[PDB]
């Protein structure tokens, strides 16, 4: 009524308002003696505002929810700056791009909740740079408009659409730690022009309780967005790293697991192709002309475009998941060519309002049963470390219904972008098998070009003369009649004796004389060991071994022969029973088996395969692994009947001779066995010591151990007539290692292995002699008496070596 | 003047009039910097102005730089002032190995402090269990805890009393609510004036919470999103550096640890690897059997194995980049030298550790172990897990940056790297299984090499170089090699070598090996490229032992095949076609088609699951022949090509390639309707000459009737004469029922009535029907393309007459 | 009914061809015998 | 200061350290051979 007066005069109004009002009061106002406060009405204004604000604290501190609370300050904020109308819109960032919508519209000191929230399919979306609400935005600034027609920014697309004008303008962004939140816009100034000075000033400082409720609402949502991306990483790192399978596997174990996390209702996975070029007989028909060349969309590394296998997850309703190897075109995932493009450009793809989408022929309306309508997709490439596409995933329908965001986009690209990398797993997975395969495929033609086929065993074991039958074919009693009318007696050839020499007798009759010892021994029996498998194996290792010069069949068989005669006429097999004795001579057979003709030195100066392979003792375990594999197959195991126990102890007892073969291992051990001879002679007589040292298991290892060695060396407890002979072959073997490392690894060969150096063969043998095989023999000899023609016999050939020595020094010295 | 009256008659408009044009004013007042104007120095009833006054002086300090301690601070002296208390504090809840802490951040605070005095520093801080104490109470019961009198509390304590001098008569005190986990407590130590705080005071002290609680949450909101935004950065680039490459766990470990320093945010930290060496060999463990040295008495794993960190990694921060690795580092190594590392070895618990000088328990260093000071304060060492639950190292992280000690929020982000490093050990442990498998293959496909190989002496039957000059092969000029060879190789014209009826019948192995070199030296591709006549020789004879020893695959087949396919090349004049190189590729292609075939074919392969079927997808055995004739050639003994060029190289490569594969039947029935085709091409053009040139540059033309030459080469059987045929073809047979008796063997599947052995009466129906529908068709075509082809027709065409009239005999036969 | 007064779609005042986010590529005596 | 405490964190009770446990709860062609 009176009010253009009272604007007309401020300073009558302020001077009445300035006087002290009487202690009634209109309505409550919580009067607690508050009616002069420098003015009569600033109490009473303090009191409802410090009461109205300590309502939305309250609202704040339990159970968030911004929306009510942002309402209740706009709603408020709107009487204190007479704007017609509030709002709010808050900041999503979608593809890198930033955008803003609406979420509270149009409120108005008389509404409510239900008539301003905007749901989700309601947002007015506006990008950065299309309005006001956009340029304050992209300044991180507030904007102050008095009049909206002249503002370059401004778009009218809101205020048509919703048959509204706007004329004045206040919008401030809601920034936290230089990331905006929301802006919070004041239009339609209902009493002045525009919005003055002051009024401005009233909206920064009001809204710090926005800004914090904002600030509540954006740290929440980030502190579970964060929590969310953690638990996928270490869920899928999980999974990836539980074994090693192809891609189609791992790639659906960890999509799997992380279901709960990803909150999209379907997301389905397709699985690019990785063949880089095409073989010949599938080029002739395009470059011939009788198929059309290829001319569909290709990856950026010039590939095939086709999605061999998708997996299909379906959260929605029931869990259903399915695998559709070969899917086609018309697959509801596909059909789209989203999938296609992504693969194509290698983009991250985020789509807001499908069905409104028209690049991409999205699905009309509803897909199954279900009305199900896709309304948010965002595709994603998986990449692996060479940058190149092995698959895409698309994820669709959000649960929570708002259009997938920035913090949804790092979300899943994190999640593909770990397995991108996972896919070296596979490409190892596959490498692996690929030398699994490739090794057994080796494996395979080592077994036929060594094992003895069905024609060459006729020359031991004739049954297709005899009886007119396949030895597979022929029992047991008939192979044995066969067997002891064709194999030598124990006195055709001395196998008993310490002078056994194997140079006047053909490999033919060494494969026989090494079936004799195993008879001989009773093995045969009392294990029950196919006779017809034990030809086989006898004749595989003579095949096994190598055509070489000195480390050929023969030594392996005079080694073996040599084991036999120390346990049957050294008397040893009194500490041993008969299965130690038999593993123990099977390790004679197989003691430099497929030997290359090159010490252990020369296999890691040339970096042979078996140096990285093996390290340490690099020969003595291969021949230890080589026997043991061809002991393995079927047709060649004479370990086949016997016990689990049995045949363990065996395979043990085989690891530790052909070990011990090497000198090195020899060398520093050998005071061990010095030690137990030593104990002999504490003993009283040789029954009492046959019983301590039978039960002793490691005791009986170390003299099992330089009994090896003792077989090893025994070339020089030859006759002379032998040993001269043998030295020939140890020191040819020995100037063709020489000869190797002179032309391939171009270093000066050591004396001992030099062919200019052959007169000096005598004294490097006496120095040899005086040195290793001096003391093997001197304490057998002292260990079992039995032992003494092998220790005379070295010594006569120490002398005869001696005295060749002496020759030749003596004629360098009449030379010089 | 009269307007005043109006204004006081109705003050309700008095009142809407200042709410239009003066709330906004007085707003912007109390939202303004300011200060509050309630006296603080007396004891008097708040008044609602001055509630209003302390409302509006708490909600000033809601600004973006929210200082957490220092808006607590205020509101804490805000209650003091309201509650009429003397001092308060506020205890924070910390979590360390499992048992809840609380530690002080503001003590002492009183109406006249300041925040200097009340901000405690992290080595300051009263750090109080759960159990104990009337805040222990507290926080266990999640609620409000008023203590009218200390003395009748029974969890009070005089811990802090006698540590501080003071003396606490009541205690009142309320735990921050962040939705159910606590954050902190605040709690009071006296009533100025009465007997206790009674039922107003507890009410003050929840409605002024409010602030608290929402100055505290933002805190704790944004101390937990930094973490968990760092703990996602730390798997996501740990992912990254392990997925980078397949290394040993040294170097895996080094990586991932060294990129996430920064995210770690710990002054120092070490990793110390233990050793993986579960059990020790026969001769390191014989010296402690033997009493030689004393068993390991040391700290022991919980797998059993002797703790031995090998190698220790320590990441030096707090000033100059000094990450140091430490090979068998010593006990007097700072990281290992308290000991606490070994302790988690032993037990595998992760261990929080605050003020380490202080604990008795390990010997940690009390002296700054740098020069500038730096004294180790806080410490936590956590195991690496991985998959088999047997610890692979200690990691062991020190100082934090900020000063505070470690609390769950840290032990969780170093739990999910140490989890996760413990699952990225299935790539150091693949590493080692590759590189064990890669050299295995490698020494076992030297095996078959040298077991194919052709020695030095089995070249000797052929190239008599020792008979003859007394030299080596090797020795001997190219002059006099070819001289021999001269004399040695058989005449093509003598033994009809280019002919359509060649029979390998009347002729040795080592004669048809002979051959081979004969029809490269006619073929003129000797002198034109340089082949070393020494490898030719010795390639031929390695291709002669590696064919197999089977019945009808065997060298006399490959031989057969290449004797074709040269005796094409010349008499049926189709070399005018194909380059000189191209016709010495296509000869060795057919030569080894076949080489080291197992005898069954390719349906067997895949049935039986073999290696072979594993590997190669499409074409078992002709990819594998394919590949096993290119590593012999690969040999630089077996080389042939080794004169040639780069490019020539590979063109003959490619092409053997292309005839190999294409050896099979599936490819060629598919792709020989194209053979259709060229000899159409042939026919309409005018003269040879013109057509000719046509394929002297056509290349798919030229290939595709190379397979078809090869698949004619490879049936060049059902050609020969009658005599020749019959034989041929019982061999098939017998191997076609070898292999369906392998079948009906191992696989218990029924063979197919081609391979049945039983059905041995109905090979003359078979034969027939194969040559109507596999070897017409070429041997027509072929025909047609070159009139010189003409005897493979008619040889043909008699074999199918012959196998006719046995099929009809052996029908009559069956009828009755 | 919505204040906003659109139903069934986040209408964007943009017309124009999509961006999509490119990929992150931050990298995120014994030796005399041979013995 | 206000504590009274200059050196470190100061414990009322004073026993044999507890250490937390390792989490592991959580995680015709046919007829002729071709
Ligand atoms: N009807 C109505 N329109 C608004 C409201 N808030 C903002 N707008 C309009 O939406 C528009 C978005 O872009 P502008 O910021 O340039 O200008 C704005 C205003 O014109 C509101 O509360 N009600
Ligand atoms: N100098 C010399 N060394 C030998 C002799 N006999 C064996 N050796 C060496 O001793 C080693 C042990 O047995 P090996 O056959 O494996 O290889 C042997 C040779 O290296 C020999 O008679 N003279
Ligand atoms: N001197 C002093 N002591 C305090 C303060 N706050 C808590 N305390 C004391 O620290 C103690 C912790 O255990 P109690 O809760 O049983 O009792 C408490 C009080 O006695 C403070 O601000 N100053
Ligand atoms: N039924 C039948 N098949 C043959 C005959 N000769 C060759 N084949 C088949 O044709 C194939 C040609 O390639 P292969 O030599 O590897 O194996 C051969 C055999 O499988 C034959 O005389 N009769
Ligand atoms: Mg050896
Ligand atoms: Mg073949
Ligand atoms: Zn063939």
């Amino acid at each position: 009524q009176v009010h253009r007066f009272l604007d007309q005069n401020p300073g009558f109004a302020d001077q009445y308002f300035g006087r002290k009002l009487s202690p009634e009061d209109v309505a409550n106002a919580c009067e607690d003696g508050c009616p002069e406060g420098c003015t009569s009405f600033r109490e009473l204004c303090q009191v409802e505002e410090s009461a109205a604000l300590f309502e939305l604290v309250q609202d704040m501190q339990e159970n968030v929810n911004m929306e009510r609370v942002v309402f209740k300050i706009l709603r408020r904020l709107c009487s204190i700056l007479h704007a017609d109308r509030c709002s709010l819109f808050m900041y999503r960032q979608r593809n890198g791009v930033a955008e803003l919508a609406t979420r509270l519209f149009s409120v108005q000191p008389d509404s409510v909740l239900e008539d301003c929230l905007v749901p989700p399919d309601s947002e007015i979306v506006f990008p950065l740079d299309i309005g006001v609400v956009g340029h304050v935005a992209q300044t991180k600034k507030m904007v102050n408009v008095q009049d909206v027609m002249e503002c370059p920014h401004f778009s009218s697309f809101a205020d048509e659409l919703t048959d509204y004008v706007t004329r004045n303008i206040l919008a401030t962004p809601i920034m936290n730690g230089k990331d905006v939140v929301a802006v919070i816009m004041a239009v339609n100034k209902l009493d002045g022009p525009c919005f003055t000075s002051e009024d401005e000033d009233v909206f920064l400082k009001y809204l710090n309780f926005g800004t914090l409720n904002l600030k509540i609402y954006h740290l929440s949502y980030l502190h579970n967005c964060e929590t969310r991306r953690g638990q996928v990483l270490l869920w899928s790192a999980n999974k990836v790293f539980e074994e090693l399978t192809d891609i189609e596997r791992q790639f659906h174990k960890a999509f799997y697991t992380v279901r709960a996390y990803l909150n999209c209702d379907r997301y389905s996975v397709g699985l690019l192709d990785m063949t880089k070029e095409k073989e010949f007989f599938d080029v002739w028909p395009v470059l011939m002309g009788e198929a059309q060349a290829y001319s569909g969309p290709r990856t950026p590394d010039g590939r095939e475009i086709l999605f061999y296998k998708v997996i299909d997850y379906i959260l929605h309703g029931k869990e259903d998941i399915k695998v559709i190897p070969s899917p086609p075109a018309d697959h509801w995932a596909l059909a789209s060519g989203l999938p296609t493009y992504v693969a194509e450009s290698g983009f991250i793809c985020n789509i807001m309002n499908a069905p409104a989408d028209e690049m991409f022929n999205f699905q009309e309306g509803p897909l199954d049963d279900s009305g199900w309508i896709v309304k948010n997709v965002l595709s994603m490439p998986i990449v692996n470390k060479k940058e190149e596409i092995v698959g895409v995933a698309t994820f669709y329908n959000r649960k929570d219904g708002k259009p997938f965001d920035e913090q949804d986009e790092v979300l899943m690209e994190s999640l593909t972008q770990f397995l991108g990398w996972s896919v070296l797993n596979t490409d190892t997975y596959d490498k692996m098998n690929k030398l699994e395969n490739r090794k057994d495929i080796a494996q395979d033609m080592v077994l036929y070009h060594v094992r003895c086929d069905r024609e060459e065993i006729q020359l031991i074991l004739p049954t297709r003369e005899r009886l007119g039958k396949e030895p597979a074919d022929c029992e047991e009693d008939e192979l044995g009649k066969i067997l002891k009318e064709v194999l030598p007696g124990p006195a055709k050839f001395d196998i008993y004796e310490f002078h056994f020499s194997d140079l006047e007798c053909t490999e033919l009759e060494l494969v026989k004389c090494g079936i004799q010892m195993y008879y001989e021994l009773g093995v045969v029996r009392k294990f029950q060991i196919p006779q017809e498998v034990l030809v086989r194996f006898l004749f595989s290792v003579s095949k096994g071994y190598r055509r070489i010069t000195y480390h050929n069949w023969r030594h392996g068989f005079n080694v073996a022969q040599t084991m036999f005669t120390l346990l049957m006429t050294g008397k040893l097999k009194s500490y041993y029973t008969d299965l130690e004795a038999f593993a123990m001579v099977t390790a004679g057979l197989c003691h430099d088996i497929d030997h290359r003709g090159t010490n252990n030195l020369y296999q890691m100066k040339s970096q042979n395969p078996l140096a990285k392979l093996h390290g340490s003792s690099i020969l003595e375990r291969h021949h230890l692994e080589f026997g043991k594999f061809l002991l393995s197959e079927e047709t060649l195991n004479i370990y086949q009947n016997l016990n689990r126990r049995q045949h363990e102890h065996v395979i043990h007892l085989m690891d530790i001779a052909i070990i011990a073969t090497d000198l090195a291992l020899y060398f520093k051990k050998r005071t061990m066995f010095q030690k137990i001879v030593d104990e002999s002679k504490n003993y009283e007589d040789r029954k009492s010591w046959v019983e301590y040292l039978s039960l002793e298991t490691t005791r009986k290892e170390i003299v099992m151990a330089m009994m090896m060695t003792a077989c090893d060396l025994s070339a020089i407890t030859k006759p002379w007539e032998v040993q001269s002979k043998v030295a020939l072959l140890v020191a040819a073997e020995f100037w063709e290692q020489g000869d190797l490392e002179r032309t391939v690894l171009d270093q000066q060969p050591i004396p001992m292995m030099d062919r200019n150096k052959a007169a000096e063969l005598p004294k490097l043998q006496v120095g040899f002699i005086d040195f290793v095989c001096t003391f093997v023999y001197k304490e057998f000899s002292r260990f079992h008496e039995e032992i003494l023609p092998m220790f005379d016999r070295l010594q006569n050939n120490r002398k005869e070596w001696k005295a060749l020595a002496d020759e030749y020094e003596a004629k360098v010295k009449a030379l010089e | 003047e009269e307007v005043e009256k109006f204004l006081d008659s109705n003050v309700s408009f008095a009142k809407q009039y200042y709410n239009l044009r003066y709330r906004a004013k007085v707003i912007s007042d109390l939202l303004g910097p300011r200060e509050a104007a309630v006296d603080f120095s007396n004891y008097h009833a708040l008044n609602s102005v001055e509630e209003s006054e302390i409302i509006f002086d708490l909600l000033r300090d809601f600004q973006d730089n929210l200082q957490a301690e220092k808006c607590v601070f205020n509101v804490m002296k805000k209650l003091c002032f309201l509650l009429q208390a003397d001092r308060m504090s506020l205890f924070m809840y910390r979590a360390r190995n499992g048992i809840a802490e609380l530690a002080t951040r503001l003590f002492n605070v009183h109406k006249d402090a300041v925040l200097e005095e009340c901000l405690v520093a992290p080595d300051s801080e009263i750090v109080f269990p759960l159990d104990m104490g009337v805040v222990g109470h507290v926080a266990l019961s999640k609620k409000i805890v008023n203590v009218p009198n200390t003395e009748e509390d029974e969890h009070f304590c005089d811990f802090v009393d006698t540590l501080t001098e003071y003396q606490t008569k009541n205690i009142l005190a309320s735990p921050i609510m962040n939705g159910k986990d606590v954050v902190a407590i605040i709690m009071v130590v006296n009533k100025v004036d009465g007997p206790h705080f009674t039922e107003n005071d507890e009410e003050i002290l929840l409605k002024y919470l409010n602030f608290a609680n929402l100055i505290m949450k933002v805190f704790h909101l944004s101390y937990l999103h930094n973490c968990e935004t760092r703990r996602g950065q730390i798997l996501l680039w740990s992912g990254s550096k392990v997925f980078e490459e397949l290394t040993d766990i040294e170097r895996q470990f080094h990586k991932a640890l060294y990129t996430v320093r920064a995210f770690l945010n710990c002054d120092r930290y070490s990793v110390g690897l233990l050793d993986m060496t579960k059990q020790k060999e026969f001769f390191d463990v014989w010296p402690v059997l033997m009493g030689e040295a004393p068993p390991y008495a040391g700290p022991r794993t919980p797998d059993g194995r002797e703790i031995n960190f090998y190698k220790v990694i320590d990441y030096i921060l707090h000033g100059k980049e000094d990450i140091k690795v430490i090979p068998n580092p010593p006990p007097d190594h700072w990281a290992l030298v308290s000991g606490l590392p070994t302790y988690v070895a032993q037990n595998g618990l992760i261990c929080n550790i605050m003020n380490a000088p202080s604990e008795d328990f390990f010997a940690f260093q009390k002296e700054p172990l740098d020069e500038s000071g730096w004294m180790i304060k806080n410490v936590l060492s956590m195991p690496i897990v991985n998959k088999k639950e047997e610890i692979v190292g200690v990691a062991t992280f020190y100082n934090r940056k900020d000063g505070k000690p470690f609390d769950e929020m840290d032990e969780t982000l170093m739990e999910s790297l140490t989890q996760f490093l413990g699952w990225s050990v299935l790539n150091p442990d693949t590493y080692e299984l590759m590189n064990k498998l890669e050299n295995r293959k490698d020494i076992f496909q030297d095996m078959v090499k040298y077991h194919v190989k052709c020695d030095n002496e089995e070249i000797q039957t052929i190239l008599k170089t020792r008979e003859v000059y007394g030299k080596e092969p090797w020795e001997c000029e190219e002059e006099e090699l070819a001289e021999i060879l001269q004399g040695e190789l058989p005449d093509a014209d003598k033994y009809e070598i280019n002919k359509f009826h060649f029979s390998d019948l009347p002729l040795t192995e080592l004669e048809l090996v002979k051959c081979g070199i004969q029809m490269y030296y006619e073929l003129k591709v000797v002198d034109k490229f340089h082949i070393p006549q020494e490898a030719l020789v010795r390639f031929m004879y390695s291709l002669s032992k590696g064919y197999r020893r089977i019945t009808y695959h065997n060298w006399r087949h490959g031989f057969n095949v290449g004797q074709t396919m040269f005796s094409l090349l010349v008499t049926g004049k189709l070399k005018r076609y194909f380059t000189d190189l191209e016709a010495l590729a296509m000869v060795t292609a057919a030569f080894c088609h076949d080489i080291d075939h197992r005898g069954t074919n390719n349906l067997y392969q895949m049935k039986s699951q073999n290696p072979l079927a594993k590997l190669h997808g499409s074409s078992i055995l002709e990819r594998h022949h394919l590949e096993f004739g290119k590593t012999l050639l690969r040999d630089e003994s077996l080389n042939i090509f080794q004169n040639l060029n780069r490019r020539q190289h590979e063109h003959a490569i490619h092409m053997m390639d292309i005839a190999i594969i294409a050896t099979d039947l599936a490819l060629y029935f598919k792709k020989r309707t194209m053979f259709q085709k060229i000899v159409d091409q042939s026919k309409t053009y005018e003269t040879q000459q013109e057509w000719t040139q046509y394929m002297m540059l056509d290349q798919t033309r030229k290939e595709i009737v190379m397979a078809m030459m090869m698949t004619a080469c490879d049936l060049s059987a059902i050609t020969k004469p009658w005599e020749v045929q019959s034989k041929v073809a019982l061999l098939v047979a017998a191997e076609f029922w070898e292999q369906g008796d392998l079948e009906r063997t191992v696989l218990q599947q029924n063979p197919i009535p081609m391979m049945d052995r039983n059905k041995a009466d109905e090979l003359p129906k078979l034969q027939v029907g194969f040559i109507d529908f596999v070897c017409t068709f070429v041997y027509k075509e072929f025909s047609r393309f070159h009139e010189e082809i003409t005897p493979m027709l008619d040889g043909i065409t008699n074999n199918r007459k012959e196998w006719k009239a046995l099929a009809d005999e052996y029908e009559t036969k069956m009828k009755g | 009914r919505s204040a906003t007064r659109v139903m069934g779609g986040p209408v964007t005042p943009r017309k124009g061809p999509p961006k999509f986010k490119q990929r992150q590529t931050r990298q995120f005596e014994l030796a005399q015998y041979g013995i």
